[PDB]
């Protein structure tokens, strides 16, 4: 494999893309030597990660966390366009899937449950889907989740982009010292390293290993993966839909950046810990059912206690604030109970929070179309039809008509067609 | 299921004889010394400290030999604009009325024994306690500085219409700003102008905070004025406390005015287009509970808010 | 729901202190 | 054993509203002419 | 399930499949199966 020279990054403007040197592209990455560093020095770790059992290999950067989320969204994108040609399928979704990395220990049967709507939400979106970097977890089942997916695609393959605080990671030494492109390199994840205790995934397709100069500290990376799944669904125009699964305290606060960038967060209900300190909160704060009015703050403040042990007063306050600042805006949570609600139910709930968001209209019934949602569709488009807003239904109808034909979905052709989309009006995305 | 809980609560719950047994759980943990103490770091000052002092030891009337505290004021005051009171406070009439330049200043302070004044120099002394600073501080006024907190409220109802409850009693929720000082969210509000009453200042500090169209956005329609009077027409007064405000000294401390406009039928409170100006950054509609994180004694606002609407806290 | 409107409009509605903010 | 801190929270909270109801003379078996029972009744209502 | 008792539950589940098993209950059978009772962890009630 001969390593590349030079690298295709797509302009500011989204009108074409520009090629130029690598080390022109990578100097805009720092790395922090010690944690008194503030302004830091080039970063120079970069190249591929190879893996057992794996025949493709994945790539590895080192950035700092004061770096911009588009630069690292550029060369994701400047990778896969070097790769796969121009043309590559772009995402329609952005799943983020967070939770638990430890304490995770959840029953089979509703690890399949779960497992079921993840597969089936990624297959039919053809959806990026960002987690953490490491082999424990919620991670290390979303990556088995993509293992399986990864075998039945021939041409594209969806990324599985880890996102894991660098300084963690055994292989991180290796990683570091040597030449810039370090094309290839074996990464093992039985070595021995006394400081350092957690490896990375072998299942995920892409690293981002965010560094603050820090030996052994968590959650340094939950800032910059918000705003990089922010800054993706700005440049893809697809929604961002995080989904919460147990967890920890770095969830609460992967959550809270998460509602802070305007990102729709999914939380699955009875599966425990802070997902269901999230789910009583947001039941607490909005949900009008009967079986919810003997809820309180005090039950809230004991469940905060019991699963995070805060230690003290300040800490539990603070942990209770964030958590009831998380549910604050009703559109951008939407719970969904694993146990009382049925089985195929959780891609609803997705859908859901897609539809809670407030631009990309032409896109959300874009997703409407691929999770087969006939009637939310007719919903959409009924109180659109209601609410005035002729141009930008005008505007989206040709393109939502051309997609629903490019998909083989005749019922949405059908009702787009019935909403004064002209069949001769149509327009292709490309130019000849 | 939902009316048979109504009715259930709406008839089992419709000094003397009262007797408290919290002792024999606790011990000899209760109520001692619930009193407010500043933090030892002015907001926006450049680092000075105050003079640090135990919770016990705020009040006037217990003995304090070894008090010493900071003389600090902040250089906005000091290079002296129109809302801010002269250096030398002598002169000045407090407890009543006082005109300066022709317009009314308030001066009354809610305590029961009033304000007195230091003999040597003729600066106000705060009674509600110590606060390890004297001066002015970030406050133009010497002694009681007025404000006046809106607290525009409406129920929380659900998209069906129905009334949210919580603990048996209905639930509120309140326009609330996010500070541009210290971050934190509060009620909006602002010191009272110099002739000017608590009317005319809580309804235009609201237009400037919680709506931005202080000059700012642009000019609203004519059943949008026509709402916004409605909806500003049937307001309660419902407290005249103590702020525990960090900005709090010796000299000068704030004390508000807390008016309540609340929407019954939620029209009027629906048509507000909610945008952070002025002194704040966002405006949203929260719900008002016991664990609220609030700037200053914004929660007692809500409290009594709450305690005059019978709603939940 | 006609009831639970009736039921809400009847337990949420069953000089000194009022004030009149309508000059600003 | 000891509570727990949101159980010793929820006790004081049930303790902190009890009303006395009625302080009468008790007709209990081991009342005497020089030594008998009378009570202080006091009432802990849990509304929720 | 929802009120946790993990312990128990898979202390059980093998000896209720197993009986399960004994008198004839295909649905039991599936539905024991579903609750995370390894069909290879049975175990005989007496001893060989
Ligand atoms: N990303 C991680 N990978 C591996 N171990 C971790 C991680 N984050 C924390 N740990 C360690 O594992 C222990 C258990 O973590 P959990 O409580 O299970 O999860 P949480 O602490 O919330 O962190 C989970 C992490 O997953 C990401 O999706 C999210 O960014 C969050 O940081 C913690 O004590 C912590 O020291
Ligand atoms: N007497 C005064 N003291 C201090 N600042 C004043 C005064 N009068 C006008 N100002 C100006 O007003 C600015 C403060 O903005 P406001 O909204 O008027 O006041 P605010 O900061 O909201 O303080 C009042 C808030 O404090 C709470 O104790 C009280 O409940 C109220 O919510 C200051 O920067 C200053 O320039
Ligand atoms: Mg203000
Ligand atoms: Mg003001
Ligand atoms: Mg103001």
């Amino acid at each position: 494999s001969v390593a590349a020279k030079t690298l295709l990054i797509e302009n500011e403007d989204g009108k074409g893309s520009t090629r130029m040197e690598v080390q022109d592209f990578m100097k805009r990455f720092h790395m922090h030597a010690s944690e008194d560093d503030k302004t830091g020095s080039p970063s120079t770790a970069w190249g591929t990660l190879r893996f057992p059992t794996k025949e493709a290999t994945a790539p590895y950067l080192r950035l700092s966390v004061n770096d911009d989320p588009e630069d690292a969204l550029l060369f994701v994108k400047a990778m896969l366009a070097q790769k796969y040609g121009e043309t590559y399928d772009r995402p329609s979704l952005i799943l983020s899937v967070t939770g638990g990395a430890r304490n995770f220990t959840l029953p089979p049967r509703l690890e399949t449950a779960i497992a079921k709507g993840l597969r089936l939400a990624a297959q039919r979106t053809n959806a990026w889907v960002v987690t953490g970097g490491t082999n424990t977890g919620v991670m290390k089942l979303t990556g088995q989740i993509m293992e399986a997916l990864s075998k039945t695609q021939s041409h594209f393959i969806p990324p599985t982009i880890g996102i894991a605080t660098y300084g963690v990671i055994i292989g991180g030494d290796d990683m570091t010292r040597g030449e810039p492109p370090k094309i290839g390199l074996e990464y093992e994840m039985h070595k021995k390293d006394p400081p350092k205790t957690t490896p990375l995934d072998d299942n995920h397709n892409l690293f981002l290993l965010v560094d603050d100069g820090s030996t052994n500290k968590f959650g340094k990376e939950i800032k910059f993966r918000a705003a990089f799944e922010n800054a993706a669904g700005q440049a893809f125009a697809a929604p961002v839909v995080t989904i919460v699964v147990q967890g920890g305290p770095g969830t609460l606060g992967t959550a809270l950046q998460a509602v802070r960038q305007g990102t729709p967060i999914v939380v699955v209900d009875g599966s425990g810990l802070a997902a269901d300190v999230l789910a009583y909160a947001y039941n607490f704060m909005h949900n009008p059912l009967t079986r919810f009015k003997s809820y309180t703050i005090d039950d809230l403040r004991q469940k905060v206690a019991q699963t995070f042990n805060p230690k003290s007063s300040q800490q539990l306050t603070n942990l209770l604030d964030s958590a009831l600042e998380c549910v604050q805006d009703p559109n951008l949570v939407v719970v969904y109970s694993l146990q009382e609600s049925g089985i195929d139910e959780f891609d609803d709930c997705i859908l859901k929070a897609i539809f809670s968001s407030q631009g990309k209209l032409g896109n959300k019934l874009k997703q409407a179309m691929y999770f087969d949602q006939l009637d939310v569709a007719k919903r959409a488009l009924s109180e659109a039809s209601k609410n005035g807003q002729h141009n930008e239904i005008a505007a989206c109808i040709n393109d939502n008509l051309m997609a629903a034909m490019m998909h083989n979905k005749p019922h949405f052709v059908e009702l787009y067609l019935g909403f004064d989309a002209k069949i001769y009006e149509l327009k292709p995305s490309e130019e000849v | 299921i939902s009316f048979r809980f109504s009715l259930d609560q709406q008839a089992t719950k419709i000094p003397i004889n009262r007797l408290n047994s919290a002792v024999a759980v606790h011990g000899h943990t209760a109520e001692a010394a619930e009193w407010y103490v500043p933090p030892e770091e002015y907001p926006k000052s450049g680092g000075v400290k105050r003079y640090l002092i135990d919770a016990s030891m705020v009040p006037l009337s217990i003995m304090c030999p070894s008090y010493d505290p900071v003389e600090y004021t902040h250089p906005s005051v000091a290079a002296q604009p129109v809302w801010a009171d002269p250096a030398d406070p002598r002169k000045i009439k407090f407890n009543v009325k006082d005109e300066v330049n022709g317009k009314v200043v308030d001066r009354t302070s809610c305590h029961p024994s009033g304000i007195s004044i230091d003999s040597n120099t003729g600066r106000p002394i705060n009674p509600w306690g110590r606060t390890g600073m004297t001066g002015r501080g970030l406050l133009g006024k010497w002694g009681v500085n007025q404000a006046a907190d809106t607290v525009v409220t409406r129920w929380k109802r659900s998209p069906d219409g129905s009334i949210l409850e919580r603990d048996g009693k209905k639930v509120l929720e309140f326009v609330a700003i996010q500070r541009q000082d210290n971050k934190m969210w509060a009620i909006p509000g602002g010191f009272v102008d110099n002739g000017e009453d608590v009317a005319l200042t809580s309804g235009r500090e609201f237009m400037e905070e919680a709506l931005g169209m202080g000059t700012s956005a642009d000019l609203m329609s004519a059943e949008s004025k026509d709402s916004l009077a409605a909806l500003f027409s049937s307001g309660t007064i419902v407290a005249r406390i103590y702020c525990e405000d960090p900005r709090n000294t010796d000299n000068a401390w704030v004390e508000t005015t807390c008016v309540n406009f609340h929407d019954e039928s939620g029209r009027h409170a629906a048509r507000l287009k909610l945008q952070g100006g002025d002194d704040a950054e966002h405006a949203r509609w929260m719900m008002v509970h016991g664990g609220l994180n609030l700037f200053a004694s914004h929660r007692t606002l809500l409290q009594h808010v709450t305690s005059a609407l019978n709603a939940y806290f």
